[PDB]
């Protein structure tokens, strides 16, 4: 599903800026 | 037509009278914008209570005024690491802003000072935690509650653009959420007073429009792209355009190709088609109508615009609060002494804060 390759991306906590 | 008589005229009355409560708006931003305030109090009118959120340029505490017993939060700045981080015009600036704005989703900048070592900005507190928090908490916000924040950020928008003020930092994280349930903007180091075109590769990943990451200039129509990714993520509890490394989310975002839940409306995806529209002469906000293109959008159809702006609408969520104080909305932070030092640090540098 999205929401798995969601999860794998890693990028599921909070985001910094560039 | 899509409008009887009736209809466009009180929608064209409405939209006269948001141009004249804006322009007087704008007019007191720049009284403040041209003559700002500063040193209102110093370090030890409060007793620090407990750390709400670190990052790089240093802390943000929950601080009690000693003499008012009132709760703040106090967004604490190392000036050698601002410098370090060559973050000078960003923190200056982001003061600038907080002093000279008015509205009821900003958070309000109560008093401002500096020492030898830091600069001081402190904040009403906004007790509810990170939107972020309830979001990944939940999963996914039903539609209508996403429409209530969106609502907010639209109005929010709408405002700082008409003060010639880009946004450029939306995301989950950034946005607070208050004891009534109402959004509470707070990060301005990014906001940058642009009238017409603007370059800099600034913002998070996830929330770029196209034409920040391309080389080409852009101007206010990226908020509206972020909007877009922040509503899409509210109510698919993930954002459009992810990837395990940000090179590769961007190369999605160029595409633009979206896909959206099953469990999204009709009316939610043709708004998110026409907010995550890569051609800028396409994109809703950007257009000759400008941001009622987006208010009078069949997704925001039930949205009472002055009701929210008002803050009458019954919040769909309220966080929980026991006690003045309350931190249980927060993380839990390493805390560190505040340590000044006998020497004035990079006085030359912050002496307009
Ligand atoms: N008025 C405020 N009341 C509570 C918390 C506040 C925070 S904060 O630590 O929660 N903060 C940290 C930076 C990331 N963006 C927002 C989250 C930042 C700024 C003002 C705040």
């Amino acid at each position: 599903t999205t929401y798995a390759d969601f999860i794998a991306s890693g990028r599921t906590g909070r985001r910094n800026a560039i | 037509g899509h409008m009887g008589n009736a209809a466009a005229a009180k929608k064209g009355s409405e939209q006269e009278s948001v141009k004249e409560f804006l322009a007087k708006a704008k007019e007191e931003f720049l009284k403040k914008w041209e003559s700002p305030s500063q040193n209102t109090a110093q370090l030890d009118h409060f007793d620090r209570i407990k750390t709400l959120g670190t990052g790089s340029f240093g802390r943000v505490m929950l601080v009690k005024h000693k003499e008012t017993g009132n709760h703040y939060a106090m967004k604490i700045l190392d000036k050698q690491k601002v410098v370090k981080l060559k973050q000078i015009e960003h923190t200056l600036n982001e003061k600038r802003i907080l002093q000279a704005v008015n509205f009821p989703f900003l958070v309000k900048l109560e008093f401002s000072f500096k020492d030898n070592s830091n600069l001081y900005m402190v904040m009403e507190y906004v007790p509810g935690g990170e939107m972020f928090s309830h979001l990944r908490r939940i999963g996914r916000f039903s539609e209508p509650h996403a429409r209530f924040y969106a609502a907010q950020i639209v109005l929010t928008f709408e405002y700082l653009h008409s003060l010639d003020l880009i946004y450029r930092d939306l995301k989950p994280e950034n946005l607070l959420i208050d004891q009534q349930g109402y959004i509470q903007v707070t990060d301005f180091g990014f906001a940058k007073r642009v009238k017409g075109r603007t370059w800099t590769l600034c913002g998070t990943p996830e929330y770029l429009a196209p034409e920040i990451i391309l080389s080409k200039g852009y101007n206010k129509a990226v908020d509206w792209w972020a909007l877009g990714v922040l509503i899409y993520e509210m109510a698919a509890g993930y954002p459009p355009f992810f990837a395990d490394q940000p090179i590769q989310i961007y190369e999605k975002i160029v595409s633009g190709k979206v896909r959206f839940p099953s469990h999204f409306s009709s009316d939610l995806k043709d708004l998110l088609r026409n907010l995550l529209q890569v051609d800028l002469t396409k994109r809703f906000g950007n257009l000759k109508n400008g941001v009622n293109d987006i208010k009078n959008h069949k997704w925001f159809a039930t949205t009472d615009w002055i009701a929210i702006y008002q803050r009458k609408v019954e919040a769909p969520f309220i966080p929980k609060f026991k006690g003045p104080g309350d931190t249980s909305n927060f993380d839990d932070y390493e805390e560190e002494e505040i340590r000044v030092s006998i020497n004035e640090k990079c006085g030359k540098e912050f002496t307009e804060f």
